[PDB]
């Protein structure tokens, strides 16, 4: 018999993104080639099958630095990290291939699905 | 607020 | 020119609640009288003006245990912690006074607003 | 997915 606040989840995600922009309580650095991305482990886990697996591992859960596969493009990662914290995906003709490949590696099934749909249309 |  | 995934924020919150139920990456214990509640500092901050102030403090940001004011009712806190992680508020005739008082202390303005509306109707 |  609960009541529900429709905007609560969106408001929570907006505040988590504000904490990210101000580098508050970030507990991991994701290294992609020369580029470094600070984030919250819990948000990464909530969005990605790969980060979920990494941070539930009894040894890796304690690492402050995670290095991604050298094939991963920093721009594709940046677009996906922004999507994790906002629900908004900056999908463009020039980045769609790098975004889909990064989403497949990160195991972000809904992003992979829209990339496949957008590629099929063109 | 809504009835979910 | 971004696209948006409507269910993303709700799905993120659902996964954060699953991490909470399994005690994964919880980094704080909130003590309310004899009762203890494990949670994620970032989620508490995103939902509450009080926790936002506590965990942005250069000294308190590093505490693993936070003790609430002895006037705070553990059941009212439990109902509010559940709302933080689900958007669902278990508001009942028998708990509305304890929930409103706890939401005022935690600085959760939308919960305070619905409690005031529900009290006014009766 | 929608146009926000
Ligand atoms: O496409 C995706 C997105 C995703 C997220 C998560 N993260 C969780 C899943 C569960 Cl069941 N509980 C807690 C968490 Cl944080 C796992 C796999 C995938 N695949
Ligand atoms: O009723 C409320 C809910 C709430 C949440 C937060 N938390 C934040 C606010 C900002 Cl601007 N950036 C980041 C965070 Cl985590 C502060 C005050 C209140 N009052
Ligand atoms: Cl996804
Ligand atoms: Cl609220």
């Amino acid at each position: 018999s609960c009541i529900q606040f429709t905007r609560h989840a969106s408001d929570v995600l907006l505040n988590l993104n504000r904490l990210r922009s101000r580098d508050i309580l970030t507990d991991v650095v994701i290294v992609v080639s020369r580029e470094q991305f600070r984030a919250h482990k819990t948000v990464l886990m909530a969005c990605s099958g790969l980060f979920y697996s990494i941070f539930t591992d009894q040894l890796k859960c304690n690492l402050s630095v995670i290095n991604l596969d050298p094939e991963i493009n920093p721009e594709g990662f940046c677009i996906l990290l922004d999507f994790m914290y906002t629900s908004r995906l900056n999908l463009r003709e020039g980045n769609i291939m790098a975004v889909m490949a990064t989403a497949m590696y990160l195991q972000m099934e809904h992003v992979v699905d829209t990339c496949r749909k957008f590629i099929k249309a063109s | 607020w809504v009835i979910p």
